[PDB]
């Protein structure tokens, strides 16, 4: 591939590896409906931006609970070639559970 | 004797140094400084018309054909279209002279030309520039000194006020006004002397309006104790005078309260659209009724109102006046000693202004109308309102009195004056010659030439006057150094007699040191310069 | 030369390569250094300068001179970049590496024209300049004293001499003392911001003033500031970063009410946030009230009524010095404004000063900063001074962090001469005739000295070599004595880096001019 | 690492003058009023402040 | 970017400030400092700060400069300070250099 991984702290060589090839966006979307936030002090704005990520989270938690129910040692690895992007909160979620990802694959 | 460098290298290969440097042009050695003495000189002899009680107009017209008659050497200069450097430095040199003093903005531009004239002749006889500045201005310490020894003080009491008026006279006797000379200068003096901190302090010159009208007669000039105001009464049917009236200063537009945060009122039934009439009317109501109570006569408003509040305050014997700008909101609050209250609800009777006479007044078949404040117990503020045939004597009156307010304060920050009429420039000439003898040879060229400069003030005013110059000139000399007697000077008015002192020609003298000080620095910094690289592009 | 069907390099290249594009570079070199010559020393000129839009500028300075000159020639810039090198990390002495540079091209140029090989020429200037440099260090007077009067001296000394080039020479002892004194209150970075320097036109040279404190132009007050007392005696001064106008909560805050008695609850919120903010402010016990951001009509108004002083929009840099002379601290917030986070002066007063009102913070006693007023009769006068007084602050600073001084007027060099003639005397010979060349190029300054002066330079020059030869290291130029003197009893004193930085620079410019041997010119795009 | 060495380029002392630090050098200033750390305890986040 | 308050709230705790705008000299900052770039305000964790032995604003020249410095003759990324009297020479010096 013409494209590696795109956080700093990610995993260079990967000695055993399991492939998850996916095609599902695991960056920041909007709604299609306009939503807009609506809020009144900033505790919270804090929660509203808490809970905005949710929804990707909710995916990148599954991917990471895959990770640990394969492999329950160091050995192995997960290499995740993704066709769609990756923001960099899920890039950092997924490298501190030692997973190499790529994105915006062909 | 321009274009720079041009070799071409003496291989025939390419020699660009400068960008453009085809297309530029410079001046080096003796002849930049030739040329700028020249402009220097052409732009002095040019002021020096303007010198004294029968100096003669200019006649100023700007891009757009607008024309200005004027004596003021600063306004003279700053609506000249120049292009030479060395007149962009003079006419520097007249704003910065009417900046510090606001008098003699005409003196120092003739005393620069006539020290670059003597630095000419003396550099064509072969001496360092540097030199001469440095005489220059060892000389102008001499002269200084010798000002501040022959100097004499005045009282600036309010009580007695003599010198002051006969001090403002001397300022305005040059200028087209003289016909109110003393006029002119009573009031330019009291309204100094109003505005004013008495320990020595400053004079604030924005609490004094200087405003204009057409029509009239200049006699009619007068000094109002109190604010103009270009606005007039609101409702045409409110009474046109207002008699101890207690003002009450607010700067909210008599309108619905609006917040300034973007707001949205919902309005979701019929007792909601009632509830909301039922606001505006009593929001009407209310503030109507809270500047009654304060028990106010007369409300000045800064941002305006509308048909409602207009009819309230008509039908509730409260003229108002609207859309005051801020700095006349500033003044009427100053000179009735109210406050400026930003919202009824902190409206209060302590709060409100007084003046003995608000009235409105017309200026004949114009239509125009403008409010008077005056009678105030105790104003510090005033106000000059200026009438004329035309508009252009309207303006010159104005710098005229500006003038005279600048002179006055000038005393006020220093009451030692010095006798005019080139008495000064006389004893002071006198005094670098004197010093000049105990000098070495080599810098008594240069105090020579500054003591023939210092003496052109005398020969401008005399030739000004159809006199002779020389002759008069050397006549006062004589009489200056055979009679102990620094006040004697150039009889411009032919009143019979040399001696300023019965004259009454008094001139401040710091104004004094500073024309000859910035005269000295501007003279030396022309000096100084010794090349020039102008683009020469033509540029359209 | 012959068409090839297909050109190597884009048509309009243009190429000059052997001993006469060398020898061009040479005299472009000498042309640059012809411009400022004349701005050198005591009798030094001013150049004016106009550009396409009109303004002109006047200078005494090279590396301003140079810098407003637009030169394309690709050896001549390297004169502009050593000029503006030593203005950074000395401050003065621009005119004399350019000076040293183009002499050293003039000396050398002969040997270049007889093909002798740069490298050669290279390595002389290389070893010349390492001796001179170590000369420069073992001869600087220093004196282990530490003593506060003597150390004061000296500053004043070098102050002296580095403004006695420029249009306030005659003032030169006046303003040496202000830069002395204006430097010792900076507290150990000695930054250029803490230096506070105001232009305002109108006055006598001598009228300008250095206040032990800050000033700052009034501030485009609103209504009402005219009811506000301008003179306070004991104040304390609350040093803000707020916006104290009625406005919008926020940007993207939209309030939303369907009753009318919400909406008066709404306009009286916003006007108790402003008068909380305001009551705040005024419960701090301050006085005057400073902010970086707009300070309403309403505000003034309220502090009007308080008998205080309100100044909104006051610049970043003004604040920063009245923090650093009172001593408070800029709050973005007023919720917290206890006694120590406020400023306090001695006299607090606003002033007319030559045709414009100033706000003055005076009687500081734990001032690091201070702030120059200057005076003069138009605007390029004030700058000028702006730039000369740049100078003498540049070089207090320096000799503030090393006091390390040297006889100027030539003297410093008329002996690096004589010390690299002396070693080049011992030399088997082909270095010899490239180090003497340099030695003779370092008498560059003591003449064009001599020249701008009007005296006979020759004769002038043999003296001092004959006094230099025969004994004593600072015998220099003597302007006003049509004649030479012992400089250092005459306190014509410089920094000993300034005289480094200056040959260092010159030699390295002048290797890096020679060491090129051809210049090639892409077409412009 | 080639990256791994890095070069500050300031003008002014000559290239004699030049000299190595442990670390690196950014020519930019400070947005608050400390100016000097002795027992640095950096913390850094990408995110703005 | 600094907000305002958040500047106002540092300087109360006495905290020193230094804004990259380069994504590349954060990285670079946080190799040679041994601290993790965090996503959010959160308090950093012992891992994740970053230490070194002196850091300080300094002039050289006429430019500041902030400089993160270590004591020990070591660390992941090591500085060339260039000093010369032409912007050219330096460049040259940078290629010999590199
Ligand atoms: N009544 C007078 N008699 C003699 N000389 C006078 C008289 N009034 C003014 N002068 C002189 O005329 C000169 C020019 O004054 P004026 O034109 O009013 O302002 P400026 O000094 O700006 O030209 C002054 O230097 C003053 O000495
Ligand atoms: N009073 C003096 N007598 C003799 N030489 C002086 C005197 N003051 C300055 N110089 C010399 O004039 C030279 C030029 O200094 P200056 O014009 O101030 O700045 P720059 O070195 O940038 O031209 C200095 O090398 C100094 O030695
Ligand atoms: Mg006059
Ligand atoms: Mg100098």
């Amino acid at each position: 591939l013409d494209h590696g991984a795109r956080h700093p702290d990610m995993k260079k060589r990967v000695e055993d590896a399991y492939i998850l090839t996916c095609n599902v966006s695991l960056e920041y979307e909007k709604t299609e409906v306009n939503s807009g936030f609506f809020y009144k002090s900033a505790e919270e704005r804090e929660k509203l931006v808490k809970a905005e990520r949710k929804f990707i989270e909710d995916r990148v938690k599954k991917i990471i609970e895959l990770k640990r129910k394969v492999c329950g040692d160091s050995d192995k690895g997960f290499v995740v070639i993704n066709q769609k992007g990756i923001d960099p909160f899920s890039l950092d979620a997924l490298s501190k559970e030692g997973i190499v990802a790529l994105r915006r694959a062909k | 004797a321009s274009m720079g460098t041009l070799a071409f290298d003496e291989y025939g290969r390419p020699f660009l140094i400068i960008k453009d440097q085809d297309r530029k042009s410079r001046l080096m050695g003796l002849e930049a400084l030739k040329s700028h003495i020249m402009a220097a000189k052409a732009v002095a002899n040019t002021m020096r018309t303007s010198l004294g009680p029968n100096g003669l107009d200019k006649m100023m017209v700007d891009k757009d054909g607008d024309v200005t008659v004027t004596n003021d050497g600063a306004t003279i200069l700053s609506m000249m279209d120049v292009d030479h450097q060395i007149a962009k430095l003079m006419v520097e040199l007249s704003k910065s002279q009417d900046d510090e003093i606001g008098d003699g903005t005409t003196g120092v531009v003739v005393l620069a030309g006539a020290l670059l004239e003597e630095a000419e002749q003396l550099l064509d006889r072969g001496i360092h520039p540097i030199r001469i500045a440095d005489g220059y201005e060892q000389a102008a310490r001499v002269a200084i000194e010798h000002l501040d020894k022959i100097s004499d003080s005045v009282l600036v009491d309010i009580k007695d006020t003599e010198p002051l008026i006969q001090t403002a006279k001397t300022t305005l006797g040059s200028k087209v006004v003289n016909s109110c000379h003393r006029q002119m200068a009573e009031i330019a003096v009291n309204a100094v002397l109003t505005v004013a901190d008495m320990e020595r302090r400053d004079v604030d010159f924005e609490l004094i309006k200087v405003e204009g009208k057409v029509g009239g007669r200049l006699e009619d000039t007068k000094l109002i104790k109190g604010v103009i105001v270009d606005k007039d009464f609101s409702h045409p049917q409110m009474p046109k005078k207002v008699e101890d009236a207690k003002i009450a200063i607010l700067t909210c537009p008599f309108e619905p309260p609006k917040p300034k945060t973007k707001h949205k009122l919902d309005v979701t039934s019929v007792e909601d659209y009632k509830a909301l009439q039922k606001y505006e009317k009593e929001k009407f109501e209310e503030m109507i009724q809270q500047i009654k109570e304060t028990g106010a006569n007369l409300a000045i408003c800064q941002w305006g109102f509308d048909d409602e509040a207009n009819h309230l305050l008509l039908q509730n014997n409260l003229p108002a006046v609207r859309w005051v700008g801020g700095p006349e909101i500033e003044l009427i609050a100053i000179a009735t000693g109210g406050r400026i209250v930003p919202r009824f609800s902190e409206l209060t009777a302590e709060k409100l202004g007084f003046a003995g006479l608000v009235q409105e007044i017309s200026f004949g078949t114009t239509k125009d109308k403008m409010l008077v404040i005056e009678q105030c117990k105790n104003s510090r503020a005033v106000t000059i309102f200026i009438r004329g045939g035309n508009k252009m004597i309207i303006e010159e009156a104005k710098r005229s009195l500006h003038d005279a307010l600048c002179v006055i304060r000038n005393l006020i920050r220093d009451n030692r004056v010095v006798y005019g009429g080139g008495a000064a420039e006389i004893s002071c000439a006198l005094a670098v010659s004197q010093e000049a003898d105990k000098c070495p040879t080599l810098e008594q060229y240069a105090m020579r030439a500054f003591a023939d400069a210092l003496e052109v003030i005398p020969m401008a005013l005399s030739e000004n006057s159809g006199m002779n110059p020389i002759q008069t000139m050397t006549e006062v000399r004589a009489r200056q150094v055979k009679e102990m007697n620094p006040a004697l000077g150039i009889d411009c008015l032919h009143k019979g007699t040399n001696d300023m002192k019965q004259q009454h020609v008094i001139e401040t003298l710091i104004g004094k040191k500073q024309q000859i000080s910035l005269a000295t620095q501007m003279v030396r910094m022309i000096l100084k310069i010794d090349d020039i690289r102008k683009p020469g592009e033509s540029e359209e | 030369m012959m068409p090839t069907p297909v050109i190597l390099l884009k048509e309009g290249t243009d190429s000059s390569q052997g001993i006469p594009q060398l020898v061009s570079n040479i005299s472009a070199c000498q042309v640059i250094a012809e411009a400022v010559r004349t701005t050198l020393g005591p009798r030094g000129m001013d150049k004016l300068i106009v550009d396409g839009r009109g303004k002109a500028t006047i200078s005494n300075d090279g590396a301003t001179i140079l810098k407003l000159l637009d030169v394309v020639h690709p050896a001549a810039k390297t004169l502009v970049d050593i000029a503006k090198s030593q203005d950074a990390e000395v401050g003065d002495g621009t005119t004399s590496v350019t000076l040293l540079a183009a002499e050293f091209l003039k000396q050398v140029k002969p040997y270049v024209e007889e093909g002798l090989h740069p490298q050669i020429i290279i390595r002389a200037f290389r070893t010349a300049t390492q001796l001179a440099v170590n000369k420069i260090k073992e001869i600087a007077v220093t004196v282990k004293k530490a003593d506060k009067v003597e150390q004061r001296k000296l500053l004043e000394k070098c102050a002296m001499t580095a403004l006695s080039s420029k249009l306030i020479s005659q003032q030169k002892a006046f303003f040496a003392k202000m830069v002395v004194d204006a430097v010792m209150m900076l507290d150990d970075l000695l930054q250029l911001k803490m230096i506070g320097i105001k232009k305002v036109q109108g006055g006598a040279l001598e009228d300008s003033q250095l206040v032990a404190g800050v000033a700052f132009k009034k501030t485009f007050s609103y209504a009402g500031f005219e009811m506000q007392p301008k003179k306070y005696h004991n104040p304390k001064i609350a040093l803000l970063n707020v916006e104290l106008e009625l406005k919008a909560e926020k940007d993207n805050a939209e309030i939303r009410v369907h009753t009318v008695e919400d909406y008066q609850a709404i306009v009286d919120a916003e006007w108790n946030i402003l008068y909380d903010k305001l009551e705040k402010i005024h419960h701090s016990g301050a006085k005057v009230v400073l902010s970086k951001l707009p300070i309403g009509d309403v505000a003034t108004q309220y502090f009007a009524d308080r008998d205080m002083f309100c100044a909104g929009r006051v610049p970043e840099e003004d604040l920063k010095r009245t923090m650093m002379a009172c001593g408070g601290s800029i709050q973005t917030s007023v919720n917290a404004l206890s006694a120590d986070v406020l400023g306090r002066c001695q006299v607090f007063e606003e002033t007319q000063i030559g045709g414009e009102r100033y706000n003055f913070f005076t009687g500081c006693p734990k001032a690091k900063t201070c702030t120059f007023i200057l005076r003069g009769g138009a605007e390029q006068f004030m700058e000028e001074t702006e730039r000369s007084l740049h100078d003498a602050i540049m070089i207090v600073r320096r000799a503030i962090k090393n006091d390390s001084v040297v006889a100027g007027g030539g003297a410093i060099e008329m002996e690096l001469s004589k010390y690299l003639r002396d070693y080049s005397r011992t030399i088997p010979g082909k270095q010899q005739l490239l180090i003497g060349a340099y030695a003779k190029a370092l008498e560059i300054i003591p003449r064009q000295l001599c020249d701008n002066a009007g005296f006979d330079a020759t004769n002038i020059l043999n003296k001092l070599r004959a006094r230099h030869a025969q004994g004593g290291t600072w015998y220099g130029v003597d302007i006003n004595n049509e004649d030479i003197a012992d400089n250092f009893e005459a306190f014509v004193w410089e920094p000993a880096m300034v005289r480094i930085n200056a040959l260092t620079a010159a030699s390295e410019a002048a290797c890096l001019i020679v060491s090129v041997d051809e210049t090639i010119k892409n077409p412009r795009s | 690492n080639v990256d791994n060495i890095r070069v500050c380029k300031i003008l002014g002392s000559g290239i004699s003058s030049s000299s190595v630090l442990h670390g690196m050098v950014f020519k930019k200033e400070t947005e608050g009023d400390v100016t000097s750390v002795k027992d640095a305890k950096i913390a850094v986040y990408s995110c703005p402040f | 970017k600094v907000a305002d308050m958040a500047l106002h709230y540092a300087n109360k705790y006495n905290i020193m400030l230094v804004r990259l705008n380069s994504k590349w000299d954060l990285r670079r900052l946080c190799k040679t400092v041994g601290a993790t770039a965090l996503p959010r305000l959160t308090p950093p964790v012992l891992e994740e700060m970053g230490h070194c032995d002196s850091v300080y604003l300094s002039e050289v020249g006429d430019t500041q400069v902030v400089v993160f410095k270590h004591e020990k003759e070591d660390g992941a990324i090591s500085t060339i300070v260039l000093r010369g009297s032409t912007d050219n020479l330096m460049d040259d010096i940078e290629r010999a250099v590199d």
